[PDB]
């Protein structure tokens, strides 16, 4: 149901962080 | 978690600033208090308070030492340290007062062969011992606040006998951390060890300790942060083996009070 | 305005709780004794200062 | 006026009293408490805090950072002791100056379980398995392994858990030890071994430390209040 | 009068 | 009797007690209160009415009359102060003396906020506007315009409102500042300036006074009774 | 005929009202020691004697 | 009923102004 | 990284947004929007460069 | 007896 002409999405809001979380870690050898 | 998740390996983000580690040994939070903005009923100052936000809470980095084996251990006092750091410098210089807490990270990596331990001690208060054995508490403003440079400690207590013209410094000797007490006891004090088999990094968290709310950050430092080697540093068989060591540090939840012109401290 | 309190009795008579009774003579809190009966805390805040709890039977480091 | 009689104990001073005085500042604006973070309620809170112990004492490494290493290395198997130590918490020079030592100082009588922690400063490529003892007191002094094995002991194996813990448990005849040397209250034997050796490869130092810290458990006592020997004013 | 404890 | 014991403090006598003593004119018919004017509760409430202050301690003006007045003129705009003077108010001397300044020297020390009203007491047909400045302690006391308009400040424009008021909020590191010359409690600077410039038309005075007040906020407060060093005794 | 009071407590022990006693020996007023919980007036008679209120928002020449 | 020892009064919040209410000014020959 | 297992190290990536000095020196570039990548068994690092514009859109 | 306050 998403049409070309709809607009992206929003930026939501975020704040700081201290977690065990990693997503500014990752592996391209997986090809993702 | 069986997804995944492990101590060892953290994220922090502040403001536009991203730390990532894949072998840290959990992080300390100093007196079990996470840093806070003054409440109203500790309040003091009556004017509306100055907060930068993410322009001052972020992570600075200082300049990188290096240890030796030779190295005796290093010292830095905080807000001194980053006096000089963008924005937060700023906004310490213009106002009377300020208060703020900080995320303090320490890095050290290595290798596989090699070893040694470095203390990471975080002290309230910290009051070093001075050059002096004529006259005491004579250590000078500029000596006393080494900015982002630090200071370093001794092995061995030498006086200053130029009673002329007295150097005015701090002669901090290490199994004495620097003001009389044994090191062994440092561990009292907020900390983390960095142990080269086990850990590139040390990450404590210190709220705003004060016998008051809020303070003159350019009069006294509220924290000062001790680094020294418990275990040297050694590497297969290389006689003269060297690691940097970085330090990260952002402040937390600060906020400012009596705003007026920019204060221009005489540091030399 | 009289203050009755339990003794913790050590060694006891040949000889039910003991007691003891005080009472403040004077206006401002400073002039008065120290009461003694005050309280223990955990020593967590500098024995285990860390950010995730630990648990004693697991490894500490995982 | 009432008729009143004066008991013994009349006019004197105990510095140990406590009583009512009139107050100097009447109706003075108190400042109030601000939450200031890290209260302590009981001196024994700082005794249950890890602190490292200065095992090393000798002529050349005491007063130096060095008199807290003990060096271990890659050589044969031995059966002969790393290092060796009284437990006499207040009163052994090892012990004594550590915090728990330190407090222990200000008071007459001590009791409870201690935990002895020792930490592997070596490189990660090191392995080794290690035995810590503790043999309670009437007996021979451990010398060799096959003394220390038969008391109480941990069998540490060096890996990713750096560190191993072995707990001194409170094994006494009396109710309470006293803080000085003395032998009707002695405590025993802390002592450690190499079970196999440490083992390293190639290109790896040989040579490396270990670090030890001590601290009390929660059945830990201490009373009898009483001034230190470790501090004095000479005039 | 007699608060007790 | 009553088996008493005596503790500490038995026959002194402490000045600020308060205890109850035998009277030596019994049953004396003591005459009743009537209802006075003016009858004073707490000695802060005279401290927040205004007093004029002594800003002009000159060598030839100080101890007269002319000391209470700030001259002005309808000279060219300059930036530099009217008068300068430290937030020191038992200690400085231009502040030490006013009604406030007073009752802060029978005390060790204060807190709160202060405010300072100018009145103009120059001819009607005089016009001008002034800046008056705090700067907060801890950097260079401000002697330029330009440094001062960076602080806490008001512009007042002169006319038929006569007189103008600014407030010193209460800024401080501690709960109290001292009443005496010291660093660790100072207080910071309060300064005057021309804005534009006092303008008048012909036939009229160009030098005029202004007239300062000082009175405390009310959160304002003061502890610990101590003697003045405003008055003695030489023998 | 006892006299029962609050004191407003400032430093804590690490140990709810506290309170202190008071009696009077003796038949003269003059005797008795100062209660110390003393009334606090505003300062108008004094800071604001005029016959108009004034309201300080307002232009207080008009 | 104001005791002597009571709290003296807590600072309110304070915003930005732009007003006719005119507090800064006023005029001491009253004598207030 | 396609350094060996066995090598280990801590990198800056930096971005900083228009109008000043290019960044040179690590000093400079720590000021703006950066990631500390430490390296190890996840061996890839993202930093994302979030759009911080004063136009709309950009031209290419 | 108490006259409490
Ligand atoms: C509460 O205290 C009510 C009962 C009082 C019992 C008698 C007190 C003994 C005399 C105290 C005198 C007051 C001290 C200034
Ligand atoms: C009211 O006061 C009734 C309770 C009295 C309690 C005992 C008082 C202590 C002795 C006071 C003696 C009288 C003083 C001349």
């Amino acid at each position: 149901a998403a049409t070309s002409r709809d607009a992206l999405p929003n930026t939501e809001a975020s704040g700081p962080t201290h977690s065990k979380e990693i997503p500014a870690l990752t592996a391209v050898e997986t090809g993702a | 978690e069986a997804c995944g998740y492990s101590d060892r390996v953290l994220q922090l983000t502040l403001g536009n600033s991203t730390i990532t580690t894949q072998e840290a040994a959990n992080s300390v939070v100093a007196y079990g208090r996470w840093p806070e903005y003054l409440r109203d009923s500790e309040a003091n100052p009556v004017d509306q308070p100055t907060e930068p936000d993410v322009a001052a809470c972020r992570f600075y980095t200082l300049d990188t030492v290096s240890w030796t084996k030779e190295s005796r251990g290093w010292w830095w006092k905080l807000p001194d340290a980053l006096r000089d750091m963008g924005l937060f410098g700023q906004n310490m210089y213009y106002h009377y007062l300020g208060r703020s807490g900080y995320t303090v990270h320490v890095q050290c990596n290595a290798s596989k062969f090699h070893q040694g331990a470095l203390g990471v001690f975080a002290v309230p208060e910290m009051c070093l011992a001075g050059d002096s054995n004529t006259t005491t508490m004579h250590t000078s403003y500029q000596n006393a606040n080494p900015g982002e440079k630090g200071g370093t400690f001794t092995g061995t207590f030498t006086p200053d006998n130029n009673q002329t013209s007295p150097a005015r410094r701090f002669c901090p000797v290490d199994y004495l951390l620097g003001n009389g007490t044994l090191l062994g006891n440092a561990f009292v004090f907020p900390h983390q060890i960095i142990n080269l088999r086990t850990n590139n990094c040390a990450t404590l968290v210190l709220p705003y300790v004060n016998s008051l709310s809020i303070d003159s950050m350019v009069k006294h430092n509220n924290w000062g942060i001790a680094i020294l080697p418990l275990a040297p540093l050694n590497f297969a068989s290389e006689s003269s083996p060297e690691i940097p060591i970085t330090l990260t540090i952002a402040p937390m939840c600060c906020e400012f009070n009596g705003l007026r012109n920019i204060t221009l401290p005489r540091l030399q | 305005g009289a203050q009755v309190s339990s003794q913790k009795v050590g060694a006891h008579e040949n000889s039910s709780t003991i007691n003891y009774t005080t009472i403040n003579y004077y206006r401002d809190s400073a002039s008065n004794a120290a009461s003694k009966q005050d309280f223990s805390q955990d020593p967590s805040k500098f024995t285990e200062p860390i950010k995730d709890v630990l648990i004693k039977t697991a490894p500490m480091l995982n | 006026g009432l008729p009143v009689m004066n008991t013994p104990g009349s006019n004197q001073y105990l510095t140990a009293d406590n009583f009512q005085s009139p107050c100097a500042l009447p109706e003075f604006d108190v400042t109030p408490p601000i939450d200031i973070p890290g209260e302590v309620k009981n001196m024994m809170e700082l005794a249950e805090i890890d602190t490292m112990i200065p095992f090393d004492l000798s002529a050349t490494k005491k007063n130096t950072m060095e008199m807290y290493r003990v060096r271990l290395s890659d050589k044969p198997h031995t059966d002969d002791p790393i290092l060796c130590l009284s437990l006499s918490p207040a009163s052994d020079p090892r012990l004594s100056h550590t915090m728990l030592g330190e407090i222990l100082n200000y008071y007459t009588h001590w009791a409870g379980s201690l935990k002895f922690t020792f930490l592997f400063c070596g490189s990660m490529m090191a392995t080794g398995k290690l035995l810590v003892s503790y043999a309670p007191p009437g007996a021979d002094p451990p010398k060799k392994r096959k003394e220390a094995m038969l008391g109480t002991h941990v069998i540490w194996d060096i890996g990713l858990q750096s560190s191993c813990t072995m707990v001194v448990p409170w094994i006494s005849n009396t109710t309470y030890r006293q803080t000085i040397d003395d032998s009707f209250t002695e405590g025993g034997y802390i002592s450690v071994f190499y079970q196999t050796r440490i083992v390293v490869p190639l290109s790896t130092p040989r040579e490396m430390d270990i670090l030890g810290f001590v601290s009390a458990c929660n059945d830990f006592s201490v009373r009898l209040l009483r001034d230190t020997t470790h501090i004095e004013q000479k005039a | 009068g007699s608060s007790s404890t």
